[PDB]
RNA sequence: UUAAGGAACUCGGCAAAAUGACCCCGUAACUUCGGGAGAAGGGGUGCUCUUUAGGGUUAACGCCCAGAAGAGCCGCAGUGA
RNA sequence: CCUAAUCAGAAAGCCACGGCUAACUACGUGCCAGCAGCCGCGGUAAUACGUAGGUGGCAAGCGUUAUCCGGAAUUAUUGGG
RNA sequence: GGAGAGUUUGAUCCUGGCUCAGGAUGAACGCUGGCGGCGUGCCUAAUACAUGCAAGUCGAGCGAACGGACGAGAAGCUUGCUUCUCUGAUGUUAGCGGCGGACGGGUGAGUAACACGUGGAUAACCUACCUAUAAGACUGGGAUAACUUCGGGAAACCGUAGCUAAUACCGGAUAAUAUUUUGAACCGCAUGGUUCAAAAGUGAAAGACGGUCUUGCUGUCACUUAUAGAUGGAUCCGCGCUGCAUUAGCUAGUUGGUAAGGUAACGGCUUACCAAGGCAACGAUGCAUAGCCGACCUGAGAGGGUGAUCGGCCACACUGGAACUGAGACACGGUCCAGACUCCUACGGGAGGCAGCAGUAGGGAAUCUUCCGCAAUGGGCGAAAGCCUGACGGAGCAACGCCGCGUG
């Protein structure tokens, strides 16, 4: 069906050690109900890579997929900012 | 044949599990048993629950003994295990049900309450 | 208590003695089928065909009820 | 299996019908789709209604078995008078 | 060797019987951290057929070595003594 | 529900009265019986005990007990040290 | 829209705790007592239960029995009795078969998680009935309950030998996007999707009632195939959702891949192999406690506490497990099994499940009538009348509460 613009989710990357997978940490700020300020808490997004195409430390975003496994569904759709020592 | 110290199963809902020989009522020093002799025994363990406890002594009659009885139309008869069903000179039990089922010369010596539960008479 | 579904007893018995003749009757003929697929004669045509026939003579009154049913064909009218 | 339908609402003894659609399944004062119309048996006799009929006529054209104590207060307000108009129509 | 019972014998389980090999699972208290610990407890093991991993040795052939998977056969019993 | 008839005849109590709290006098009592939510009364003249009278509150409802929030700025981001 | 008062000391100001005044209860207890309107009533032992009802309906689908209005021939003459023959209206219900029993009602033991709420997705799904549309609605057969007859069975109920029908059941014919396979165009969020062309593939009740009546014709309902619509259901996702760190390592089908199988569908959902990853101080895990939400109480407000009634979601049905029918159940008044419990028995063996309405015992400080009715609304079957409806309307008991009048 097109209607949904799926969820695009920015973050990077904390592995490639399993095949065709990698582990992105995308990462927000949140309030907190009983004050009014920020802070931020991190997950970390299983994922399926093609080919275990991209890399360690990438900085990609993802797309929602549909259950592919067991605890991990998203893809990758487009790395935006590749680099090595930093 | 079954005499003293000699642990048996047991039949009821006493919330005990077996139980000791100690004396064979009978006579003047009784040895045996058979089926329907009754005994006086007590408590080596128990399941949880249930009126009787570790070290009580009761009485009780022996049923389902492992070298069965002659019948004197000359059947025999022979189960696997030894057991016991305690008793309170009623001539009826404690418990409420019979498992593990019964040999039927118990009816000689007038016990029926017994009889009534257990399957089955054989 | 019961009051009326002994009738739903009873008809519950004879559609389980008919279903499940529909049923081993095709898991027999698939049987059949697959086993065929070894062979080299043909043999085959008449057997799969004929099986994928009674997928549908059968398919209409059961639970399978479609999907499955032509996952079945979708494997095994490939297979030969 | 989608009836438009009455939901008493009042308290003991004076009751406020409310016309509503919903599937048959349903309890009769529990859970509804869309509120449509109303009805009141008494403050005035002849009955207080009102009616959306304007997208009362959506539920008809994609199915609906109409009650029949419903079906009288339509015809009161004559809304079918359009729906056979359209069914019968054609 | 011995049915039923199983230390009642007995100064005392003296003696006798039971356990016992290989592999696998697992393994408490306490501890001078090394151990306790083979703890305990528990399981499998035979011949045939098929398929497969293999390693050493050689030009290769084949010669050796010891695993896994399935499928079957028998007898009460497969480290059958 | 309405309409006419009949009799003020059937239809009122609970708690408290030192302060906190609106609401005082007499008897008995004498560190005894007792009250108590707090502070505290009581050892021969008790406005705090028990009794009476009267008063205040409250109402076909009233007092006590148990629970929850408030007052509590006594977890304090508004709102602490 | 918001108030302070007391109390440590010989007297004082502070910091600091405790107590009081107010409001509220699914409330009990003491005292007391007139009435009406409205609303409520096992918060404990998810403890056991006698007695009654709580889900059937269609003869306008079917075979088969009862029935006797009406008509009438002879009559034993008792001139209306009747023998048979019987004409057969209206009606019934045992049975087969179709749809419902899964909705509706009741409780909250479990559950710390996509269970719940909220916002999303499905190029990973399903969907009887009801609507709309299109097409069809051909040709055959064999059995079987009731019913007769035999036997075993105490009873439960079981089998024997004939016989009968159907919108029952079974074949064939025919039927498109429905499955494989081939190619062109178009499309996108990635796997993929939409349409067109060509080879193989499956159905139906010849049905019932009615009018015209040529029994033709055609109608209402009904059946089948297909495409939609809507409805109901399913899975996945982000977020919020309890207490302890005197709970800091957990996990091996675990985590990932390959293939297969499986399911409506995706998926370690499950098998066989390769691999050693995965989760965690941003609190994994383990532990005790608990159904959640809309909402209710309070407070000026931020906030604090609770989850009664009413409504939405979920789980459960003596405990536990599995599966058939079916569109949907792994089934609240259905089965099968094992278990505990209660009960009947000729001792061979069988029967049952109120956390449905009432009601009884039991515990507890404490929570009612074994009510009338289907008029209404909503259900279920039907062509309709109609039938069933302890849902529900509505009477009864309790000062349990709110509101109101008065005892002049
Ligand atoms: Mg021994
Ligand atoms: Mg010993």
């Amino acid at each position: 069906s097109e209607r949904n613009d799926r969820k695009v989710y920015v973050g990077k990357v904390v592995s490639d050690k399993m095949d065709k997978t990698i582990t992105v940490l995308v990462e927000t700020y949140k309030t907190h109900k009983l004050y009014g300020k920020r802070v931020k808490y991190s997950k970390k997004y299983k994922t399926h890579d093609e080919n275990n195409s991209a890399k360690l430390g990438d900085i990609v975003k993802i797309q929602e997929t549909r259950p592919l496994s067991a605890t991990k569904r998203f893809r990758l759709v487009e790395i935006v900012e590749e680099s090595v020592i930093i | 044949m079954i005499q003293q110290e000699t642990r048996l199963k047991v039949a009821d809902n006493s919330g005990a599990r077996e139980v000791l020989t100690i004396k064979v009522l009978g006579g003047s020093g009784r040895k045996t048993a058979n089926i329907g002799d009754v005994i006086v025994c007590t408590v080596k363990n128990a399941t949880p629950g249930g009126v009787v406890k570790k070290g009580d002594v009761v009485k009780a009659v022996i049923v389902r003994t492992k070298s069965g009885v002659r019948r004197n139309d000359g059947s025999y008869i022979k189960f696997d295990e030894n057991a016991c069903v305690i008793i309170r000179d009623d001539k009826g039990p404690r418990g409420t049900r019979i498992f593990g089922p019964v040999a039927r010369e118990l009816r000689e010596g007038n016990f029926m309450k017994i009889v009534s539960l257990a399957p089955e008479v054989l | 208590n019961i009051k009326s579904a002994i009738k739903r007893v009873k008809t519950t018995e004879k559609a389980e003695a008919r279903n499940i003749s529909q049923k081993s009757a095709m898991r027999t003929a698939v049987k059949n089928a697959k086993t065929a697929v070894s062979n080299n004669a043909d043999n085959k045509n008449e057997l799969v065909s004929l099986a994928v026939k009674l997928v549908d003579k059968a398919a209409q009154s059961n639970l399978i009820h479609s999907n499955k049913a032509d996952r079945i064909k979708s494997q095994l009218m490939t297979a030969n | 299996a989608v009836k438009i339908r009455l939901t008493r609402l009042g308290s003991k003894r004076n009751p406020f019908y409310r016309i509503v659609v919903a599937d048959a399944r349903s309890p009769r004062d529990g859970r509804i789709i869309e509120q449509i119309g109303t009805y009141n048996p008494t403050s005035a006799n002849a009955p207080e209604i009102k009616v959306d009929e304007a997208l009362a006529l959506k539920w008809l054209n994609d199915g609906a078995k109409p009650t029949d104590t419903v079906h009288n207060i339509l015809s009161k307000e004559g809304i079918m008078k359009k729906f056979d108009e359209q069914k019968k129509a054609k």
